[PDB]
């Protein structure tokens, strides 16, 4: 986005991230630069240990054998993608990993958790992560030659606006990786085909003044409420309390019954 | 509810005055009205200068950085809220005076006042307004968004001893809970030590003896101990509460309140006694059977 | 945005490299050409009414149409007038921002990215703020590495809008 | 990211005013004093490797407890992660170096750093003590005279400082 | 809440269904386990405090970059609220047991506690190293066999262990 | 929040030492500007007024679209507001001053500012440009010769600079 | 952190007013104590370590049984020693804090919030700490106005223990 939203949002790295494309007759820094870039955002930006290396599968994109988009693929199937993407998550937390590390954006509808499960159930971990790289998304975004990006904050053709919100949720800053075991933030947002507020770099942070308690930090509590007392006026709620009395609403919304989906900092 | 003497007690004015709340999205004059309503009852009805408004919390309410229940528990916490109520007063009134303006109620036993002063001794003053907002009560009365108010009716968790002792904490429409006749004094400390009542005595223009208060010590009894006997044959006691007697002068007048127990045959001739000692019948409370 | 010591940095982190000799080089150049646009850049500002009123007078004598046809994109009557002349100070602000940060970085950030889909739905001609560019180039009275550096600026915007 | 020209320029562009005389000054200074900045950023560079391991062992001395067993710093990897994130970081504090802004710590080093750190578990007051020490070293190494040209570097140093000092309360 | 009774209740009122011979068999024979729940109930009360300061002692003995200084549990109130953590752990803990059913430890233990220790920086999983210490002491205590009736309790310690080991994922 | 001491305990703190004999030197430096730093918090103090009231008329000069019909400075309710908001910032900066810490004016005033600006439309470079108002009018007040002891209060002047700084940087 | 700078701006800004003379007159006091709390800190920190150990030696001479008792809460071992002389470097750590600061608020904020339920939790005997404290008053020898501050401290540390 432009710069004014962009450092508001901590996305001004991704803005300005240009693509990189392996062009015929490249020099061993480009190989080398590639790889890098495959390595960084497939894996989805983990400090990549020398031993978990693909040396035969960048070998064959060094030697021309293989284009960037079947050393993607080799990355995606390998033992490595699987240990930390694979073997530890929910399902609907690894494909929306997979949509990360291989479109580049968010999941938009519940019916793309549908699909991946069930091509998941019938034709295994191959199959399912083929179908990204295999997608008319990633050939007409990245081809066989562009190593991928994310695009989710950026308005793309077939995308739905929810995309750009939820892609704050799978993309949590420069220096942020997918590195946990954990669940999809998005389990909720996608099943009942909603949208939530983004909290994201500074726009998380609320006012203070005197009303943060001693030592002046606000917490913003956003939960799921209806009726157990007063007339609830929304399903959704929002609640900034300072930390003196964050066990307090913790327990009088316990004692209410209602769901917090989200505590943040503010 | 209170409906025929609601007039007379200062209740007419809150009977129809709906609770002030803070809707979702809501308006400026929403929040003027909360600000408003915050101020003259959390602050008890104390005339506010500009130079002591706070205007850093009006504003966070304004733009929704905070609730109502924040900007509550910020007006509570101020320094404005200190100098009126804290600073001059006896922990015991700072007690009924943050029941009154926190939860709209009077206190109801000694336990509160124990729960409340060990908390400000061992943790401080903005702990214990914590208290006050936190509780279960305020959340149950008032919740997030909607401005504490006056609790005169009747409801779950109530005590009928609480309706008695607002009359005693609550002195009418155009009173300021730093402009009542006990001033700074605790109005609660012998009642909550006690476990005891007083007659309740109505705001000044709608009852002529509003001012009685009794002394610290002499004292009538609130029942008639011993029955009719002393009075020869009576058939009831009532125990009348009297006050602004001047007429005879000192020293035949000694306290200008004086509460006496007096049989039913008697009743006529107190009453002509009291109009010729020209006091003011305060409360007429029967006293034995 | 686009300037010799941000790409630097950038192509660096790209490669996961610390800055080497070669950035180095590239800040050297930066600090040579650097006082020459700060003082292309003050010429540009103190003279920047002038240069717009006078490119924007270019572009009506070139152009007479736009100033007696009725319509939302000429420059007929006073309101159009107006965003013409704000539309040549934009041109020559950002162009002063280039020259201050060394690179056409602010163009691309401020006005050219997106700029032919706004020509396009407000029919704003380009050869307009061509001619005013040119005139702009003919009037700066820059001489050296400011000239160069501010002309390279003022085409570069040129080429863009051919 | 913006260097120390862009930043202005931004400045300005949001007013929609040119920069004015007292800006354009203030980034000829900044010009003039260009070529120590040069050498600061060098001097780091060229001794990062002794900074991030001189500044990792003095770490773990002083906090053992990070490389016993079942300490974020046991287990190759771990240990190997925790090097990359002071490199990293030094690295980062080069760029804001070179730029002359700190908009390359934010916009990249320190974006999520925090979260990050508290997902995994790594302490981020004994990662500001290690930055810290970096902050220590690097200094000392820009600071030395022998070898150049005699100057004052009293500002870059105190910038430098900064850039660390910022990186530090990142995840303090 | 749900208690084991009100569970059943809520699933058969969803379904417009009166409970099934089987599910009042089932209610029955918790009816028969009672005594045995109210039995560890009672065990882990009387040794409440015992189990929390013995977890942590354990916690912090294992996890000592906890109580260092810069630590999460270093500092007199950061290190009594996690031993208020651990007691408040353990109470729900109970509470669960005594109802036969997770509903209150869920609704009003561990509703937003993984992202209010998030948001506050308290590391989690040391969170549920410490629940997993209470736990095994806990189950210990439970199945102590001096002074009581003897009997097969494996069921109810199973489902303590289940409480135990939710409280902890929740957390880690 | 921190003042100029704390701020360097807390640090030590996290650390779990004393603080070195540079450290107290340093505080001890700044003991020694403490004259001048309660001349500058009352000079401030003693013209806030004017320097808000003056500053915010050239702001309004320069920029006439904030006072047009439809402006956001526009209406006797958003002047007032935003009169206040420039006495707010001020105060606050005098606050950071006499502190001597920016911890004051960054948690209780700049955080979220941002945010609310943006929500609420008002236009935070124009807040910038009332702010850098302020900054000279203020700098200028600080510095005044007349009426005062002699002496140096070019640190001083830069403290408050940059607590200026942040709060223009913070709202733009 | 209650320190004469940080709460009078807390009073202020509760209030919403600008600091008037009373503040100023506050900072003048905290001026005119801080170069002898400065002082104290240093002397405290020069002599921290034989501080410590006479401190504790000081305890397990008025407590014997703490230095020949089996239980993790004593000192019979090695590690409880060390955990003995670890929390009284604490207490002296922070009262060097505090006189920094000017004021008992990293006492408050470090120590003495929560250090009952400490003290409870682990069976230790505040009686303890209130020797170590006794022995810290009666040997950092300290002079004049240090000394007061630096014994306030102490015996707010000993009066919170006791
Ligand atoms: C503080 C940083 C230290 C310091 C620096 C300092 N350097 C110079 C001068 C120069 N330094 C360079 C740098 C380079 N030349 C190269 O080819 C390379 C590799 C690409 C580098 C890094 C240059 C070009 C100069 C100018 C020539 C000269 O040697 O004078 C100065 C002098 C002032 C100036 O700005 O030129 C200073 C102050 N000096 C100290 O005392 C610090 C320890
Ligand atoms: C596993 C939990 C252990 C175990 C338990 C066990 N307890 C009983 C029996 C009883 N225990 C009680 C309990 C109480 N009586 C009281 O008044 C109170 C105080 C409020 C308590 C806690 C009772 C009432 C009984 C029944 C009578 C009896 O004393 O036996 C049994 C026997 C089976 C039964 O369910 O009745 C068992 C098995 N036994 C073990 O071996 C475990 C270590
Ligand atoms: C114009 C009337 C107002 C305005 C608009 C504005 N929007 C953006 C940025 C985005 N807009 C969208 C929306 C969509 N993308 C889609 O694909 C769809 C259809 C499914 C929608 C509705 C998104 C997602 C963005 C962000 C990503 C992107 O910019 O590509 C901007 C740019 C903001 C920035 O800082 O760059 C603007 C300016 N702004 C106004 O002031 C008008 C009132
Ligand atoms: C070393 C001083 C301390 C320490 C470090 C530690 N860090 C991690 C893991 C990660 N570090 C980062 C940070 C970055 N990655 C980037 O790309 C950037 C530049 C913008 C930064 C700053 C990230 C994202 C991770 C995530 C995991 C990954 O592998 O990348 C670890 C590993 C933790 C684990 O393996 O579970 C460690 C150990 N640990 C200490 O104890 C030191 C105090
Ligand atoms: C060593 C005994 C001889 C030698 C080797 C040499 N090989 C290459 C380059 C490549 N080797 C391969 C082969 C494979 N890569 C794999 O992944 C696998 C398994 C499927 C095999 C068999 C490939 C594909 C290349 C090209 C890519 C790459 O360079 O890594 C080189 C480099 C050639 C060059 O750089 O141009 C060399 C030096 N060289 C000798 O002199 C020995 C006789
Ligand atoms: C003015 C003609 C005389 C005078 C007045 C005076 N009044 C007060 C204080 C209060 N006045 C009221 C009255 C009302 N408040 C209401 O809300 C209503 C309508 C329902 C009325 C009629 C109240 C309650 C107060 C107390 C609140 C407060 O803040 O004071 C004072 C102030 C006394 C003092 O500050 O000590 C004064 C001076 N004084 C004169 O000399 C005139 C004859
Ligand atoms: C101790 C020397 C003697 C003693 C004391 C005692 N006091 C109470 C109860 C109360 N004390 C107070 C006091 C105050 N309230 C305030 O507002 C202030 C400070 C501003 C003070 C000093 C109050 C209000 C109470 C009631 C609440 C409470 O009970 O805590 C008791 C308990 C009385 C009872 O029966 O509950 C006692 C024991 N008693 C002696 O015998 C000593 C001679
Ligand atoms: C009915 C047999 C007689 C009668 C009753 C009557 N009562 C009221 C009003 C109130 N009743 C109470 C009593 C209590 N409040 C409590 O909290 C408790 C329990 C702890 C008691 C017993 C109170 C305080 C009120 C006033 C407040 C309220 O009603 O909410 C009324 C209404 C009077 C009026 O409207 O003014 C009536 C009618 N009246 C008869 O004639 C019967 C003999
Ligand atoms: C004079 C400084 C102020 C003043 C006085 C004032 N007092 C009265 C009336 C009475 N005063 C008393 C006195 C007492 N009762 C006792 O038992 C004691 C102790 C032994 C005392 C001191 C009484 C009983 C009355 C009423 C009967 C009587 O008048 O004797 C008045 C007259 C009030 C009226 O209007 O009736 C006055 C004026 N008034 C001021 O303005 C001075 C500040
Ligand atoms: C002048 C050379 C000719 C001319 C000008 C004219 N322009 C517009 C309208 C717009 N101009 C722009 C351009 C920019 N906005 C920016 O933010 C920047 C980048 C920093 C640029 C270059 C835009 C976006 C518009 C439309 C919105 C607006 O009105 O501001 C008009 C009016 C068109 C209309 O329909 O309103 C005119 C008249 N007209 C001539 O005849 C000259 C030859
Ligand atoms: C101890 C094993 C670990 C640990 C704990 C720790 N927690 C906090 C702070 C809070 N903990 C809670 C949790 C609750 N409060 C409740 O009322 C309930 C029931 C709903 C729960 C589960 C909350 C809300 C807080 C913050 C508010 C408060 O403390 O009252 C801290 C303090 C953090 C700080 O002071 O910044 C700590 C230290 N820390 C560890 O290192 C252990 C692994
Ligand atoms: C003045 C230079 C510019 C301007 C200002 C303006 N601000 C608002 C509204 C608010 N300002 C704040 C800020 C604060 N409130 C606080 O308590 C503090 C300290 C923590 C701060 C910094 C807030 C919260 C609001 C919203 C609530 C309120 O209205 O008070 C407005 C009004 C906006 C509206 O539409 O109502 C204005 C006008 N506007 C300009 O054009 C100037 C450049
Ligand atoms: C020494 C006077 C006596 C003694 C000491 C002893 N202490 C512990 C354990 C703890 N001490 C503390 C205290 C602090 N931690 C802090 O962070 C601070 C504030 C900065 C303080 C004051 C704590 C929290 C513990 C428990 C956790 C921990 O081990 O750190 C022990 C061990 C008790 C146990 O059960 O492990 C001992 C032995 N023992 C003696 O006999 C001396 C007389």
């Amino acid at each position: 986005t432009s710069l004014v939203s962009a450092q508001r949002l901590g996305i001004v790295a991704v803005d300005e991230a240009i693509p990189l494309e392996l062009r015929s007759r490249s020099t061993e820094e480009e190989v080398d630069a590639v790889i890098l870039a495959v390595y960084r955002q497939v894996l989805g930006n983990d400090h990549l240990m020398s031993q978990e290396r693909l040396t035969s599968a960048e070998s064959l994109l060094r030697g021309r054998e293989i284009s960037v988009r079947d050393f993607v693929r080799a990355v995606a199937l390998s033992e490595v993608y699987r240990q930390k993407f694979f073997h530890s998550n929910p399902q609907n937390r690894f494909i929306e990993l997979n949509y990360k590390h291989l479109l580049g954006r968010a999941p938009y509808d519940q019916s793309e958790i549908a699909f991946h499960t069930d091509l998941y159930h019938q034709g295994g971990y191959e199959a399912e992560i083929n179908s990204y790289i295999d997608s008319v998304e990633y050939t007409e975004n990245f081809g066989d030659w562009v190593v991928p990006y994310f695009r989710g904050f950026a308005t793309q053709r077939n995308q739905k606006t929810v995309g750009f919100s939820r892609s704050f949720q799978v993309y949590r800053g420069y220096a942020t990786s997918d590195r946990s075991g954990s669940r999809s933030r998005l389990t909720r947002e996608l099943a009942r085909n909603t949208a939530s507020p983004v909290y994201a770099g500074s726009t998380a942070e609320s006012l203070r003044g005197t009303s943060a308690g001693s030592r002046n930090q606000m917490y913003r509590l956003q939960v799921i409420q209806g009726a157990a007392g007063t007339r609830v006026r929304r399903g959704k709620a929002e609640y900034l309390v300072s930390y003196d009395n964050l066990s307090a609403k913790l327990q009088q919304i316990n004692r209410q019954g209602d769901t917090v989906t989200m505590i943040s900092l503010a | 509810a209170i409906t025929t003497a609601a007039s007379r007690l200062g209740v007419a004015p809150y009977n129809e005055s709906r609770p002030v709340e803070l809707r979702p999205d809501f308006s400026l004059d929403d929040a003027k009205m909360v600000i408003r309503a915050v101020y003259r009852q959390v602050l008890g009805n104390d005339y506010i200068m500009d130079s002591e408004r706070l205007k850093g919390a009006e504003s966070l309410l304004t733009n929704g950085s905070i609730s109502v229940r924040e900007f509550v528990r910020t007006v509570a916490k101020s320094e404005l809220y200190k100098k009126k109520f804290l600073y001059n007063n006896f922990q015991t009134r700072v007690i009924e005076l943050n029941y009154k303006h926190l939860l709209g109620r009077a206190p109801f036993s000694e336990d509160e006042v124990i729960f409340h002063l060990d908390l400000y001794e061992n943790q401080g003053f903005d702990a214990d307004i914590d208290s006050y907002i936190d509780s279960v009560e305020y959340q149950e009365n008032f919740g997030e968004n909607i401005v504490p108010y006056y609790r005169f009716n009747n409801q779950v968790g109530d005590r009928t001893v609480g309706f008695t002792r607002m009359f005693r904490l609550y002195r009418g429409y155009a009173n300021s809970d730093r402009s009542q006749l006990e001033r700074s004094s605790s109005r609660l400390a012998t009642e909550l030590g006690q476990n005891t009542v007083s007659a309740i005595v109505g705001p000044s223009g709608s009852n002529a003896g509003w001012a009685y208060r009794p002394s610290r010590a002499g004292n009538t009894p609130a029942k008639a101990l011993g029955g009719t006997v002393p009075f020869g044959q009576a058939s009831k006691l009532f125990r009348v509460e009297i006050t602004a007697i001047s007429a005879p002068g000192y020293p035949k007048v000694r306290r200008s309140n004086k509460a006496v127990i007096v049989p039913f045959e008697q009743l006529n001739q107190t009453l002509q006694q009291i109009n010729r000692l020209g006091g003011k019948v305060a409360s007429i409370t029967p006293a034995s059977l | 945005m686009k300037t010799p010591l941000t790409e630097a940095v950038s192509t660096a982190d790209s490669q996961g490299r610390f800055l080497s000799s070669t950035e180095l080089q590239i800040a050297f150049g930066r600090l040579r050409q650097a006082n020459a646009g700060l003082q292309a850049a003050k010429a540009l500002t103190d003279n920047a009414q002038s240069l717009v009123n006078g490119a924007a007078q270019a572009v009506y004598n070139k152009f007479p149409y736009t100033t007696q046809t009725q319509g939302n994109n000429f420059a007929a009557d006073q309101r159009g007038k107006d965003k013409c002349a704000r539309d040549i100070g934009y041109y020559l602000r950002i162009v002063t921002y280039c020259l201050v940060a060394g690179g056409t970085g602010p163009l691309d950030e401020y006005l050219i990215a997106g700029i032919d889909e706004i020509n396009r739905t407000f029919d704003l001609s380009p050869s307009w703020y061509v001619e005013a560019l040119k005139y702009i180039k003919a009037n700066h009275g820059l001489s050296g590495d400011a000239r160069d550096e501010a002309n390279s600026y003022l085409d570069y915007a040129i080429n863009a809008l051919s | 990211m913006f260097d120390v020209f862009t930043r202005v320029v931004s400045q300005a562009d949001a007013r929609g005013e040119y920069l004015s005389g007292s800006q354009l000054d203030a980034l000829s200074a900044t010009v003039a004093e260009g070529n120590k900045r040069i050498d600061s950023v060098n001097r780091i560079t060229g001794n990062a490797s002794a900074i991030v391991s001189n500044a990792a062992r003095a770490l773990f001395a002083e906090q053992p407890q990070l490389i016993q067993p079942g300490g974020n710093a046991y287990t190759s990897r771990r240990m190997a992660a925790c090097l990359r994130d002071m490199e990293i970081i030094l690295r980062y504090v080069t760029y804001a170096t070179f730029t002359g802004d700190a908009s390359v710590l934010e916009d990249r080093c320190l974006n999520g750093l925090r979260e990050t750190y508290v997902a995994l578990g790594v302490p981020g007051a004994s990662v500001a003590a290690g930055v810290q020490k970096m902050k220590e070293a690097a200094l000392d190494i820009v600071n030395d005279p022998n070898g150049i040209t005699r100057g004052d570097c009293s500002a870059i140093v105190a910038e430098i400082a900064g850039y660390f000092d910022r990186a530090a309360a990142a995840v303090a």
